[PDB]
């Protein structure tokens, strides 16, 4: 299957670990085990912080995940134009009759 | 699967290695497994008072291990 | 010639999901995989010692999950088979 | 899989990474696996206490690793599309 | 004598094949630099026989 | 000036602005729709796909996504910005002849010759509700509310029909022939209509009787769906007619301006949404931009 998984890729996570720990950013690669990587990393364990840059999860660690943020970021017609003229036609009355 | 690991330079080798139960081992590299079942020989303990008891050989399981080191470069 | 299969079926309603964690998770369920990997949409998913937060997207690594209690309008021999 | 051939691209530099056991390591690293084995050299070693130690060489095993800390530059590496019958990613020419 | 035009024609000058523009390739090319830069992953050699 | 563009192989149908004031669009039996500027008068995209011929456009109220109604059952869908394909919205069993859109671009109304009404959603590709009258139907018109949905058809009965009931609520008389294009005011609270009868007639939305009928605008064998719109302001009136004649009213029962031009039929009259401008089309494969200063 994977194919949810792969509508994931490239946003912004959140992802709760088994120790309670929980990593931000955006996803690169996933596998079948479950292995995240993650871009420009950062744990909040608790008020706290810390800086990491790539990190690569087990399978074994990873609880549960969610999205934080979205994903990040005919030439020309035949047609011609012309001026106006507006002719008067002599006859009224329908196209088809006469 | 079943990737036999690269233990081949460690053969006939002293090592300290450690393992579940923060509990380690010196000893003499025999053998290996595909899932890492190490054979030690002249297996000596560390215990946490640092008592040394010698033991012989010894076979230590794959999924205890945590790591495994070399005493003399 | 997999209770997971019926899982598959599943689809649409909402559950309160316990973990080995010890968490709690109230979410209507999108899908179901063989390796029971469950995505979730408007989740409200409260942890072992803090305050409720609710989340959109809430999926969950299988391994985790300890329960379903499914809803009780589901009718289960309907669904038993394949 | 793209997750396990990162980690081998990144032999040779320095990695820091976080066991069970409580423990970060930090070293240059040697070989890898597919089980994520590792062999590293010149390893800092800080524990739960703070406790700074030397370990010459180190093996280890994957069960027991929880997650790994890889240099910037490895974001930019290429991420292949793989196949069904293939167990490195690599680049690929043929069929598909 | 006659041969030698009058008025010069323009005359692009090629000797061997090069590409206008780089031509898109698999690995991104600061991935490149990166490794170019950065590590000992880098190796050289010729080719001989 | 006036700007009469060429551009269109054969006899052209629908034109129309986008709801901000900075594009036409144009398509008939081309199978070809073909975008415009306002303000250098100059061609874009050639929307090419549908397989058969174009009967109506409608500018999604994002201005970027474009919906048609060919006569091969199709309704498309395209991105005025690139100018890909996004859908076939395939359902109805017979020749689609209008189109009708909401304020939610959401929510669209296609009408057969097999007697269906269907609204869509632009999620599905599939039909949310499928109205079955009688005899083959021809005009719609949806309110700006996203409730009532308006029915034109051969027996001069214009139904009214509400999203939640699906009930014959009303239906307006006095119209002895044919619905050729519906118009709900920028209000929500007045329609304008083209019968075969040649009575451009107003109507109420909430009491239901007439208002005022306009009389001076001849169909004839062509058989031919006129146009009829409401001007920005909606003070004026805009039907186009067989006597190659764009008949404005003053929707007080006055006929203003009565400009020729085309050399053949004309079909659906427009407006611009702030500044006084009308497009008008016609078998001819010409277009006009008739102002006042």
């Amino acid at each position: 299957g994977t194919t949810k998984m792969v509508s994931l890729l490239n946003h912004s996570l959140n992802v709760t670990t088994k120790d309670g720990r929980t990593f931000v950013g955006q996803l690169l690669a996933f596998d079948g085990f479950m292995n995240l990587v993650l871009s420009d990393c950062q744990e909040y364990r608790h008020e706290e912080k810390r800086m990491l840059g790539l990190v690569i999860l087990r399978g074994e660690f990873i609880v549960s995940l969610s999205v934080q943020g979205p994903p990040p970021m005919l030439l020309s017609g035949p047609g011609v134009a012309r001026p106006a003229g507006r002719g008067i036609p002599l006859g009224q009355a329908p196209v088809g009759l006469a | 699967k079943a990737g036999a690991p690269d233990l081949k330079k460690y053969l006939d080798r002293q090592v300290f290695v450690q393992l579940n139960g923060s509990r380690k081992v010196y000893g003499v590299l025999r053998g290996y497994d595909i899932f890492l079942n190490i054979v030690l020989e002249d297996s000596i303990e560390e215990k946490v008072d640092g008592e040394k008891v010698k033991i012989g050989s010894v076979a230590i399981r794959g999924n205890s291990v945590i790591m495994i080191e070399t005493l003399d470069k | 010639m997999k209770l997971v299969r019926f899982l598959m079926k599943l689809t649409n309603e909402t559950v309160s999901i316990e973990l080995k964690n010890g968490t709690i998770v109230h979410g209507t369920i999108t899908s179901v995989d063989m390796q029971m990997n469950t995505h979730l949409k408007a989740v409200k998913m409260t942890v072992k010692g803090r305050e409720p937060v609710p989340v959109e997207t809430l999926s969950i690594r299988g391994n985790n999950i300890r329960y379903y209690i499914l809803p009780d309008s589901l009718p289960l021999d309907t669904l038993l088979i394949d | 899989s793209l997750c396990i051939k990162l980690l081998h691209e990144t032999q040779g530099h320095i990695v820091t990474m976080e066991l069970e056991n409580g423990s970060t390591y930090r070293g240059k690293l040697i070989e890898a696996e597919d089980n994520m084995n590792c062999q590293m050299r010149d390893i800092s070693v800080t524990a739960r206490d703070g406790r700074v130690s030397h370990l010459d060489q180190v093996y280890i095993r994957g069960s027991h690793i929880r997650f790994l800390i890889v240099p910037d530059m490895l974001r930019n590496a290429p991420m292949f599309k793989v196949g069904p019958g293939r167990s490195v990613p690599l680049p690929t020419r043929g069929r598909r | 004598p006659l041969s030698q035009p009058i008025i010069e024609p323009i005359r692009h000058k090629r000797i061997a094949i090069e590409t206008t523009n780089v031509p898109d390739t698999v690995y991104k090319k600061e991935f490149l630099f990166g490794l170019l830069t950065g590590t000992d992953d880098v190796r050289s050699f010729i080719v001989a026989g | 000036p006036n700007l009469q563009m060429f551009g269109h192989t054969a006899e052209v149908l629908v034109a129309r602005f986008d709801p901000s004031g900075s594009y036409f669009a144009s398509g008939g039996m081309d199978r070809q729709i073909l975008l415009w500027n306002v303000f250098d008068v100059k061609n874009y995209g050639v929307l090419n796909g549908c397989k058969g011929a174009i009967t109506d456009l409608q500018w999604s109220r994002d201005s970027r996504v474009v919906y048609c109604s060919s006569s091969d059952t199709h309704l498309m869908s395209w991105d005025a910005v690139s100018g890909q394909k996004i859908r076939k919205h395939k359902g109805h069993a017979g020749v689609v002849n209008a189109l009708d859109v909401l304020k939610v671009s959401e929510l669209l109304t296609s009408v057969s010759d097999d007697c269906t009404m269907k609204v869509w959603d632009s999620r599905s590709k599939d039909c949310i509700k499928t109205i079955e009258e009688k005899y083959p139907l021809t005009a719609v018109a949806i309110a700006q509310q996203g409730t009532q949905v308006f029915i034109g058809g051969i027996d001069g009965a214009i139904k009214i029909w509400d999203l939640r009931n699906n009930h014959c609520s009303h239906v307006l008389k006095g119209h002895k022939d044919i619905i050729t294009s519906l118009a709900i005011s920028k209000d929500g609270s007045s329609l304008l209509s083209n019968s075969m009868d040649n009575t451009v007639r107003i109507f109420d939305v909430k009491a239901q009787r007439q208002l005022q009928i306009f009389e001076g605008a001849i169909h004839g064998q062509e058989h031919n769906l006129l146009g009829v719109a409401w001007s920005r302001n909606s003070r004026f009136v805009g039907a186009g007619s067989s006597d190659k004649n764009v008949y404005v009213w003053s929707a007080t029962g006055d006929l203003r301006y009565v400009l020729p031009g085309h050399e053949g039929s004309v079909n659906h009259v427009d407006f611009h949404p702030h500044q006084d401008i009308i497009l008008s089309c016609s078998s001819d494969r010409t277009i006009f931009l008739g102002e006042l200063n």
